[PDB]
């Protein structure tokens, strides 16, 4: 297999090397991520003769025509940035993004960090619960639920499993798309990910649309509002066109996840999509003495302690600064030479995060 | 051509009074101003906080006079190669 493989460079390369370099390369020129054309004529109709490239830009005029399939010579044909004519049928929408997506359907998730939010589920439970349960009430209350639903609270506590457990109650599907990684060096690709949202929303009914840190990308940017290229430009255009316009308010839902409110478009702040803004609170004793049993669960304790008193020492904390008591509870049992974790472990732990921070 | 009309939004009567003025009175008719020899006017500054009728009001004037409702927005205009808002 070893000398097999050597030798096909001198037989069968020679015919592949023709026809995916040769007539690629041809005249200075299956995912395409580039396509380049120089002094092409041919008779308006199949014209093409388009430079990806952002030097010695082209357009198409002379009527229009539609060939999704084949637009002239195949091989090298794309768009990439700027948009030209009769190009459209053909984007190059080719990009290993699947590591991006994460789609569950009908979460799991009840509460784990979680415990103590059902404030928090009651802001959502109108608004979303209640369309994405029994959309028909809203005919007779003569309006409907806001397109979209803004979230607010301390940065990157709250927007993760608090989403899914409303979506639990409503047997809905939670897609969580990361608005950082939506910035790449293909330009679009942040316009281009929403669109595939939309997409698998009209099939199945009762879906959770969720864009995780939204301030990476917004209404607009420096490299798109204020730049040359559109990326984030052509994003809010999604949001608009399709959800407002097209796209049932019952049916398809639209969540944001952002630190401060001020980091978007106002042209999104206004009412008509972004309605709805949620802020995330702490948890109250009740909230976190259910954390905290929640974890020794799966933490070896004693059978005798109390996870009352445990959230009672420690003021409202996020939902990692609880999980913070119950992980710092065994690195004292270590100083103690103990298998399981007394009470006195947990209440050097709240000490610790109180003295350690003072926030 | 937008459907609107100036019942849809109330209470902006004082202001509407000097948007017809400006707006819907040297478009409308001109043959008044045109008899006078002077230059009708073609717009009026217009400022004020979001949604208080400076754009809810902006296809009522042009729904009036059945005009072609052209929005410019403020990131639209900015680009790196010189051209699109500049045009």
């Amino acid at each position: 297999l070893k000398q097999t493989e050597n030798d096909l460079k001198d037989i069968e390369a020679r015919i592949k090397e023709k026809a995916g370099v040769k007539e690629s390369d041809t005249g200075l020129a299956h995912p395409l991520q580039v396509a380049r054309c120089t002094k092409i004529i041919k008779g308006e109709d199949a014209k093409y003769v388009i430079n990806l490239k952002q030097i010695a830009k082209f357009v198409v005029g002379l009527g229009e025509r539609v060939s999704p399939t084949d637009i002239e010579e195949g091989m090298r044909v794309g768009v990439d940035r700027s948009k030209y004519n009769i190009e459209l049928p053909l984007p190059p929408r080719i990009d290993p993004s699947v590591t991006m997506m994460t789609v569950e359907e009908k979460p799991d998730v009840t509460y784990s960090d979680v415990g103590g939010c059902k404030d928090q589920i009651e802001k959502l439970r109108e608004v979303v619960e209640l369309p994405l349960l029994s959309p028909e009430r809203f005919a007779t209350l003569g309006i409907d639920p806001p397109k979209g639903i803004l979230l607010y609270g301390p940065p990157g506590t709250g927007k993760t499993l608090c989403a899914r457990a409303v979506a639990n109650r409503t047997d809905a599907t939670f897609i969580r798309v990361i608005g950082s990684e939506l910035v790449q060096k293909y330009v679009g690709e942040g316009a281009r990910m929403v669109r595939e949202l939309f997409e698998m929303a009209r099939t199945k009914k009762a879906c959770i649309i969720f864009f995780d840190e939204i301030d990476a990308v917004g209404g607009a940017r420096f490299d798109d509002g204020a730049g040359g290229d559109n990326e984030v430009q052509r994003t809010m255009l999604e949001l608009i066109t399709q959800l407002d316009g097209f796209d049932p308010r019952g049916n398809i839902k639209v969540m944001f996840a952002t630190n401060r409110p001020n980091t978007l478009d106002p042209a999104l702040l206004r009412p008509g999509r972004i309605d709805r803004k949620v802020e995330f609170s702490l948890p109250d004793l009740e909230g976190r003495a259910n954390i905290f049993r929640i974890h020794s669960k799966s933490m070896s304790v004693e059978r005798g302690i109390r996870w009352e008193l445990i959230s009672r020492l420690c003021p409202n904390s996020t939902g990692a600064e609880l999980r913070s008591v119950c992980t710092e509870a065994g690195m004292f049992a270590i100083r103690a030479r103990r298998k399981v974790a007394t009470e006195k472990d947990f209440l050097k732990a709240v000490d610790k995060v109180i003295s350690g921070y003072k926030k | 051509k937008p459907t609107e009309t100036y019942s849809d939004v109330g209470g902006l009567d004082k202001q509407i009074e000097e948007l017809v003025e400006a707006i819907v009175l040297p478009m409308k008719r001109a043959d008044k101003f045109k008899d006078m020899g002077i230059r009708a006017p073609k717009g009026a500054l217009m400022y004020g906080p979001p949604g208080t009728g400076k754009t809810l009001l902006a296809r009522a004037c042009a729904a009036q006079t059945n005009a072609t409702f052209l929005k410019l927005a403020a990131p639209q205009l900015v680009q790196m190669y010189i051209g699109e808002g500049a045009k």
